[PDB]
């Protein structure tokens, strides 16, 4: 595995046939394995696209790897999903696992469906970043933090309080899977495409105010598109 | 001298680390008086000086293959180490070769006259 | 409290050897690795040696001639030193007092016993 | 190739006589040595391997010996069924060179 | 010659459950292929099958009663057991434990426990 | 711990006070810890001999060690054995343990007996080779792959699908223990001695063909010596 | 130069490894598209060339004593590492002795002028 | 050259180690014949020669500030290594500086003629 | 993290600008991380003082570290304490954790009280010493041993059979807790101060 060396203002592959001493490895603290947010590559953040990026496969056992400090994530995910028979789906995170240190909008999902596979797997092989351990598998509970890792040779309340958008799942692990945003014990908004967590946040203008606000024992499910809100379009 | 990722690259790395230089008080040092676990994290934002970040994203992209292939070859569950081994091979490739002056090694100083 | 015990002073014929004895006033001696010191003729103290109180290993002051026989009897909470080839000039107060490296531990011998020769 | 030889080219003996055969090789191979025996018209039978040890079913009479470039075979109290051709062999990689060969003769 | 010994419930209420057991005091039951088993004879009836147990870890049940019947064993004590869910008046019977007698060829079990009985009220 | 250097066509022990640079450790990938099959030392594979090779002792807790790629094992073993009260005997294999990658004939045992000790112990100090981890103790389930390990300084479906022979045990951990081959729900044959898995495989010439095939509610157990088959010799 | 084991060593090393160099396709690399767990293994055969196997078996035999004594001394449960430390001691045994040219170290090259 | 701890240091270190060099018999080596777990331990007692014990206590005292801060930053649960890393950095601080004869490294021997 | 080199009859801190070869690191077996007993600093051995030295705090998850062995401890502790509702308090030791090998007076506590915190923590940050793994947290059951780790560069049944004084606790996680020695199924002796394990042992003259 090659490492990028920072030298002469550029990255260079470490896997060369000469170890030129223009760079000195004075200590092990010049070593880096920093995580990077997958999102920083222009990768889509749609909740359905996230599903589209996971393999949903039974398979060779999961591994995680230790990695170095790195960038904040705007979007990450938490999962409660189970099989249609209520069986647990995806292993619970292993001891000492916690969600990534700085996702600003951790999305969360609940509900059930076939939830195919055992470890899911990232289709691009991108690592889930739980805390400081990169992963090949999706863990229940803790934040997914999709990302990639680079190895290189070196020469306030919102930091955890930020986090938005929780939703139900209808089915799981398939293209037919659907998700619905939930606020104020109301389930609405398929999250079909192009909706930032902030796009969804402004829709709390509807809570007990601009439309919505059922006068009945419970929620009616409006479709995301008043046109967006799909007020009174629940069925 | 390597090529930048062909993905669009976000140059602003608002980032966090567990690094925290110094220890103003020993209480910070004591686990009993230590910060909430997330408090170890500290933060700042990188700017893409010298174009390094977009190249870094490509480095990571290429690394997802090199690394994962290696990870498949590993037998450890949580693969806590790697870079240490890389430092070992740095030294192994730097040392035990023949080396007076003529060989391309040992960072030889100019001769005294 | 730590105290050390010894028999009263005695006079011996020249070339005498004497098995000096010291007994602890309690169990603390087991980690003490006790020290012996001497005041020949009221002289400022000379370190003599020590005996490990758990293993019985010993060390000695090479300046003390003929060293001393050094033994331990942990079961008796006791330890011994043996004087050798005594002469009247060797009369001394003989201490089984323990000169600790630190205040964390200490022992001393107040018995006042002196061996003399004539 | 390691070179190998054997002597005496033949060894006459009375039955029950103790006999020995010796052999040599161009290089010390850390004792990967072997010996064989056959009746005329019959396949060689491995007798010895790894210098000093015997194939199961080989009589106690036989003994492996030596190391490296010098080695020998002894048969205590030789029996009439043991008169035959003999071989040595190289077991340290390949080619598996054989000794020049010897043969027992009856006195 | 094995002192297979019966054990079981006394009079019990109907609609209850009962555990039954036996042991081979005269034999270790350590031979491979030892087979032991149960049968019952309600009302002077023929040998209704209940269960077969092998020390080779094989178990069999009479399917008609199997829904309320479970087999257990304990080799360290030479024990065999039955648990009967839903014991009621239809389950009152004389009962026996049994063992292979010619032993190991054509079953032949053949050998009997002391005989016990279960009743309800 | 000695390592063998390959040099001048022979291995050389590394525990010397001089490090000659005729051999160079240019990288960490010249190092090896390869497993070896114990059977390659001419060691008997009889299931009773295998029992004879294990200590059957409670003791200081077990350890395993990571080891390198190596030769196939022709004979290996799986264990379901339990103590006479039906309690578990020998620890279950640890997570991520799987049977050795190439055993050709894994022998599996079932049934109960005293099964003395908790950690067994290989009497030679030989390591069981489970997948990539050598062991000081027998683990339940997965394949034992008995073997030894050496360290070195370097300068088709049958590969996994092969495996035969499963049998009952009577008693355990003592040399009074009996083992019986089982095929077609028939338990038979104490395995005498010197029986290759293939010898035992040849006994399946009797399955639905040459004799055997009990005509009763279940198996009759023939006692091995038709003489071998011991037909009608079940008592 | 070591003695071959006195056990009857098997002449064959038919063997298996987890090694599989390269990745013809990135899908082989991706865990989602990964091989069956036993599929990572590759195999081939070695044989007792130059007498190496039996010497190896003895090496292993001797090693079971040295290694196990060490294993008793270990505190890790699965002892995933060892050879890395051996690499460290290769270097430690090679370095810190005095060494210009005269000392018996550093593989010194012939001197030009 | 460091100062002794200001706590009243205990002058003797009755101590134990897991070390037990050698194996008088191979059976001691075999796990089957292994010692009761406490039997691996060996013991003896340090004496404060050259004042080292109390200095050692201070060494630990001071060093633990850095250690625990580091441990908080670790991601490994049982942090099985450290000294190994220190050996790596010993070497890293021994190497990559310029060094023929003139530099303050490589333990260079005096020049011969 | 500094290490002390043993040379010229003194310890020397490793962070110097030259790695002088006056001492040679010929092998990795010169490395040491030996534990030291906290008690060797003259630190109080009173059972309440041990409680006084423990933080009793909820917090960041526990860690242990591999370390070289060490000096014998005269006093060490075991804990069975549970919360007043019978809930477990303090994590049970993890597999491979076992009590320090050479404490001469392991002490034990049992009974219940609020048992504040979840990872306790040592107030000095001193490591709990469990065999070869030092800890930031008290584990249930197994012996704790208090101490610190030193890192330095190098150039019979009674050994573990000694151990006295097991007691009940009234309340927990506070220094208001009462500790009562148990003898002959009787609970007495508050252990409040100045009692050596042998001072306590001789109290069996009343049994
Ligand atoms: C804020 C609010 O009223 N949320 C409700 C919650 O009280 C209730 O427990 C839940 C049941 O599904 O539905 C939603
Ligand atoms: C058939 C059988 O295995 N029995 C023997 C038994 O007679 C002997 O006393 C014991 C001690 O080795 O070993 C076993
Ligand atoms: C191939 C075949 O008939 N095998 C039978 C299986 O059906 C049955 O479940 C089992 C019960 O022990 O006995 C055997």
């Amino acid at each position: 595995i090659p490492l990028g060396v920072i030298h002469n203002s550029t990255l260079q592959v470490s896997d060369v046939d000469k170890l030129v001493c223009r760079d000195k490895l004075s200590s092990t603290n010049q070593l880096r394995s920093v995580g990077l947010n997958l999102e920083g590559n222009g990768v889509a953040t749609d909740v359905p696209s996230a599903t589209k990026r996971w393999g949903f496969r039974s398979g060779v056992p999961p591994k995680v790897v230790n990695y170095e400090a790195g960038e904040w994530a705007e979007n990450c995910y938490n999962l409660e999903i189970k099989k249609p028979d209520g069986s647990e789906c995806l292993p619970a995170a292993p001891d000492g696992i916690r969600g990534f240190p700085r996702c600003r909008y951790v999305h969360k999902v609940s509900g059930t469906g076939p939830c195919a596979g055992d470890f899911a797997f990232h289709k691009e092989g991108a690592f889930f970043l739980y805390d400081r351990l990169a992963s090949t598998v999706i863990y229940r509970g803790t934040t997914f933090a999709e990302g990639v890792v680079a190895f290189l040779i070196l020469p306030p309340s919102s930091g955890y309080y930020s986090t938005t958008i929780r939703y139900q799942a209808t089915g799981f692990g398939t293209n037919e899977t659907e998700y619905l945003f939930e606020v104020d014990n109301l389930t609405y908004v398929q999250l079909e495409s192009r909706f930032t967590p902030q796009f969804l946040l402004q829709l709390n203008e509807t809570i007990y105010t601009s439309g919505k606000r059922s006068n009945t024992t419970g929620k009616l499910i409006w479709k995301v598109n008043r046109k967006i809100r799909s007020e009174e379009l629940s069925f | 001298a390597i090529v930048n990722a062909q993905p669009k690259c976000n140059p602003n790395l608002h980032y966090w680390t567990t690094q925290d230089e110094g220890a103003a008080i020993g209480l910070a040092w004591i686990p009993y008086f230590g910060p909430a676990a997330e408090g170890i994290y500290t933060e700042g934002l990188m700017h893409n000086q010298d174009g390094l970040i977009c190249g870094l994203r490509q480095l990571a992209n290429e690394t997802t293959q090199a690394l994962q292939l290696f990870l498949r070859a590993t037998t450890e569950l949580r693969t806590f180490s790697i870079l240490n081994r890389k430092a070992i091979d740095f030294l192994l490739q730097r040392w035990g070769g023949t080396c007076h002056i003529l060989g391309p090694d040992c960072c030889i100083e100019p001769h005294d006259w | 409290e730590v105290q050390l015990q010894e028999s009263g002073p005695e006079l011996e014929m020249p070339g005498a050897s004497v098995k000096i004895s010291c007994k602890a006033s309690g169990s603390s001696f087991t980690g003490f690795s006790m020290n012996w010191v001497k005041q020949s003729n009221g002289k400022s103290l000379e370190w003599i040696g020590n005996i490990d109180t758990y293993y019985g290993g010993t060390t000695y002051n090479q300046k003390f001639k003929g060293k001393a026989t050094l033994t331990v009897d942990k079961s008796s909470s006791t330890a011994y030193m043996q004087l050798k080839s005594l002469t009247s000039e060797d009369s001394a107060v003989y201490y089984c007092a323990r000169s600790a490296y630190y205040g964390s531990t200490f022992a001393y011998w107040g018995q006042g016993t002196l061996v003399t020769v004539s | 190739d390691i070179q190998m030889t054997q002597s005496p080219a033949s060894l006459s003996a009375s039955v029950g006589e103790t006999v020995t055969i010796t052999c040599r090789a161009s290089e010390n191979i850390y004792s990967y040595l072997a010996w064989y025996q056959q009746k005329q018209g019959k396949s060689p039978q491995l007798l010895v391997y790894n210098a000093k040890t015997l194939i199961e079913g080989v009589p106690s009479r036989f003994s492996g010996s030596g190391s490296g470039t010098q080695f020998s075979l002894k048969i205590n109290s030789l029996q009439p069924e043991d008169f035959g051709s003999y071989f040595c062999q190289h077991h340290f990689g390949t080619p598996f060179t054989f000794g020049s060969g010897t043969e027992l003769e009856i006195k | 010659d094995v002192k297979l010994l019966e054990s079981g419930g006394g009079l019990v209420q109907p609609g209850g459950s009962l555990k039954l057991s036996c042991a081979a005091s005269g034999f270790s039951l350590s031979t491979s292929g030892v087979g032991v088993g149960w049968f019952r004879q309600p009302s002077g009836k023929g040998l209704e099958w209940l269960a077969l147990i092998w020390w080779d870890d094989d178990k069999y049940y009479n399917p008609s009663l199997k829904s309320q019947l479970s087999i257990s064993k304990d080799f360290s004590r030479n024990q065999v057991f039955l648990k009967i869910s839903n014991v009621d008046i239809a389950d009152t019977a004389t009962y026996y434990c049994a063992r292979r007698d010619p032993f190991g060829y054509d079953n032949a079990m053949g050998y009997w426990g002391q005989g016990t009985s279960v009743t309800v009220s």
